C-alpha cells in the first residue's frame, strides 16, 4: 500500500548522418 | 516537359515567393498564368528548369510524424518532439491553423522543410478513451418514472430548448448524483438517458469510465489520466455537441479527503477531480453523473452545490414496481404451459399479466414462509424483516433466470414447451437459499442507515 | 478456455474487478471460464452467487480402481517385464501387467 517513483535507464542508441 | 516540385514558404509584396526544394531555399517569381494571392503557406509547387513556379496542387502525403510539444505566441510556429527526442521548432501550414491543436497531437513533417502540413489521428488514444453506444431505453427500466422524470428535466430540458434558458440566463445542471441501495438500477438510469440524448440530437458523445480503472501503482498517473479523460471531453464538447461523463462506483475512488482509509492515496486525487469541475477554467458543455450506493463515503467538497448539485435517491421497488419489473422482464413471446393457455382461451397477454399478477403477490407476504432476516435493535425488539424490504431489480432477474433454468429442466424431462406458474413460485424461495450479499457482518452501515429510519440502532442480525 | 488455479488463497478489494470482468465476458458465450480451488468454504459466496459461475462440480480420488486404471495408463503393455514374472503367467504380458497393478494396488491400499 505504498506509492512507487520510476528512474529511467537509458538504451544506447546512434545513427549516421 | 519535366517538370521538378517544391515547398512554398511564404509570400511577397513584390509577387515573389519562397520555394524549399533539393534542401535549398530560393527565391522565384510565379507564373502569369497562376494568381499569387491565392497561393498558401505549406503547399507545394510545380517547378521547372527556369524555376518559375507554374502549378500548386494539395500538401504531400508522406513523410515523418512527430508529436506535438506546444504552440508558439507567435501563432505561426510550433514546437514538436521527433522520434528520437528530438526538439524542432516548426512552421504550421494553413490546414492547421476542427478544434484547434492540443499539445500530444501527431503532425506529419519533414525536418529538411520544416513545415508542419496535416495532423494524423491516433487510433490508441481513441481506444485509451472508449466512447460505446448505449442501447438501453426507458422501456427497459420500470418502477422509478419519477426518477426519469428527474433526470429528464436535469438533463434533457436544458438542451431541448436552450434558447428559453438563455432567455431566461438560467445554467444548464452541471452534475447529477445517483445513490440508493445496491442493485436498484444506478447504472441503467445513465444509459438510458445517454441513448436518449444520443437519439434526441439530430451526434453526442458518451464517456464510460470505471472504479478501479483509475488507479495506477505509481503516484502521478490517476491524476493524469483524469486530465486526459476531460481534456477529451472538452474537445469533443468545443463543437456545442453536449457530452456526458459518467463515473461508476465512486464509492470505492476518491472517497472522503480526511481521515476515510488509514493509508490511501485519495488526498490527492479527490481535488484535481474538483479542479476540472470547478476552477479558473470553466467547462461548458460537460455534464458529470456519479453513481455510489453508499453517498456518505463520498467527498462532501465535490458533494457542494455547484458540483454534482442534482441529487436523486434510488429506493427499494415495491409490489407495484416488482410488477413493473416482472412485465419488462416478461414478454408476450415468452412460452408459456398449454394448461394455461387453454385457460386464458389463447389470451397470452391476460395469462402472463396473471402470473406476474401471481408472483408479485407470492413475493410480498407477511406470511412465515417467506422470512428472511431476524433484526433485533438497541430497544432489544426482534422483527421478521422479510422479502418485502430487500426486492431488489438485480434480485428479480436472477428469480426469472431461475424460473427459467427450471422450465428448461421440465421441458427436457417432459418434452412440453410451456413455462408454470410452479416454476416461478418456488424460484421466489429458492432465490434466498443461495447468497445474494444481502446478508452482511454484525453492523453494517446499510443496517445501520436502516437503523436511524427506525429510531433503534440495530444490533443483532439472525439468518433465518 | 481460461483456467484459473489456486483461487482459495484469494477471498474493497479484488472481486468486484473479477465480477466486472466476467460480466463483460459474458457476452462472448465461447470462453469458458473454469476456477479451480481446494476449500469451497474459504471463497467468497459473492462468486458463487447465480448467474457467472452457477455450476459448481465437485471431485476426488483414487476409488483404488481408478489408480488401477492410472497405473494401467502409465505402466502400459510396452514396458519390459522380468521372465520370472512370467513364468507365473504362461507369458501372457497383459494379463502380466494386469495381476502386477491389481498387487501394488492392493497391497499400496493395505
Ligand atoms: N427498473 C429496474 N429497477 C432496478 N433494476 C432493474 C430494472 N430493470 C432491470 N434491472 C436490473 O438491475 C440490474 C442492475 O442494473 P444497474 O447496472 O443499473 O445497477 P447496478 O450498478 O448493477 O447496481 P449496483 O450498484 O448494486 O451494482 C440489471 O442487470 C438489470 O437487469
Ligand atoms: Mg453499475
Amino acid at each position: 500500500g505504498s506509492m512507487a517513483q520510476e528512474q529511467t535507464k537509458r538504451g544506447g542508441g546512434g545513427g549516421d548522418d | 516537359p519535366p517538370s521538378g516540385y517544391g515547398v512554398l514558404l511564404a509570400t511577397h509584396d513584390d509577387d515573389t515567393v519562397d520555394v524549399f526544394t533539393s534542401g535549398r531555399k530560393m527565391r522565384l517569381t510565379c507564373s502569369p498564368n497562376i494568381d499569387a494571392a491565392s497561393l498558401k503557406k505549406g503547399q507545394t509547387v510545380r517547378l521547372n528548369e527556369a524555376l518559375t513556379v507554374v502549378e500548386a496542387g494539395t500538401f504531400e502525403a508522406v513523410g515523418e510524424i512527430s508529436t506535438l510539444r506546444e504552440i508558439l505566441a507567435d501563432g505561426h510556429r510550433a514546437l514538436v518532439v521527433g522520434h528520437a527526442d528530438e526538439e524542432r521548432v516548426v512552421w504550421l501550414a494553413d490546414p492547421l491553423i476542427p478544434r484547434k491543436l492540443r499539445p500530444g497531437d501527431s503532425l506529419l513533417v519533414d525536418t529538411k522543410a520544416g513545415y508542419a502540413f496535416e495532423r494524423i489521428p491516433k487510433a490508441e488514444v481513441e481506444d485509451l478513451v472508449l466512447e460505446e453506444v448505449p442501447d438501453v431505453s426507458y422501456a427497459d427500466i420500470g418502477g422509478l418514472s419519477r426518477q426519469i422524470e428527474q433526470i429528464r428535466d436535469a438533463v434533457e430540458l436544458p438542451f431541448l430548448h436552450k434558447e428559453l434558458y438563455r432567455e431566461y440566463s438560467l445554467r444548464p445542471p452541471k452534475g447529477v448524483l445517483l445513490y440508493g441501495p445496491p442493485g436498484c438500477g444506478k447504472t441503467l438510469i445513465a444509459k438510458a438517458v445517454a441513448n436518449s440524448l444520443a437519439k434526441k440530437m439530430a451526434k453526442s458523445y458518451f464517456l464510460n469510465i470505471k472504479g478501479p480503472e483509475l488507479l495506477n501503482k505509481f503516484v502521478g498517473e490517476t491524476e493524469r489520466h483524469i486530465r486526459l479523460i476531460f481534456q477529451r471531453a472538452r474537445e469533443k464538447a468545443s463543437e456545442g455537441t453536449p457530452v456526458i461523463v459518467f463515473f461508476d462506483e465512486m464509492d470505492s475512488i476518491f472517497r472522503t479527503r480526511g481521515t476515510g482509509v488509514s493509508s490511501d492515496v485519495e488526498t490527492t486525487v479527490v481535488p484535481q477531480l474538483l479542479s476540472e469541475i470547478d476552477g479558473v477554467e470553466g467547462l461548458e458543455n460537460v455534464i458529470v453523473i456519479g453513481a455510489s450506493n453508499r453517498e456518505d463515503m463520498i467527498d462532501p467538497a465535490i458533494l457542494r452545490p455547484g458540483r454534482l448539485d442534482v441529487k436523486i435517491k434510488i429506493e427499494r421497488p415495491d409490489a407495484e414496481a416488482a410488477q413493473d419489473i416482472y412485465s419488462k422482464y416478461l414478454t408476450e413471446f415468452l412460452p408459456v404451459h398449454a394448461d394455461d393457455l387453454a385457460e386464458f382461451d389463447g389470451d397470452r397477454s391476460a395469462c402472463i399479466k396473471a402470473m406476474i399478477e401471481k408472483v408479485v403477490d407470492r413475493m410480498y407476504a407477511e406470511i412465515d414462509d417467506n422470512r428472511f432476516l431476524e433484526v433485533t435493535y438497541a430497544n432489544g425488539d426482534k422483527e421478521v424483516m422479510y422479502f418485502k424490504d430487500f426486492n431488489s431489480g438485480a434480485m428479480i432477474q436472477n428469480v426469472v433466470d431461475r424460473a427459467k433454468k427450471n422450465a428448461i429442466k421440465s421441458v427436457l424431462e417432459t418434452g412440453q414447451p410451456g413455462l408454470r406458474i410452479q416454476h416461478l413460485l418456488d424460484s421466489i424461495v429458492d432465490e434466498f437459499a443461495e447468497n445474494e450479499d444481502l446478508p452482511n457482518t454484525t453492523n453494517p452501515d446499510d443496517w445501520a442507515r436502516i437503523s436511524g429510519k427506525k429510531g433503534e440502532r440495530i444490533v443483532y442480525i439472525r439468518t433465518l
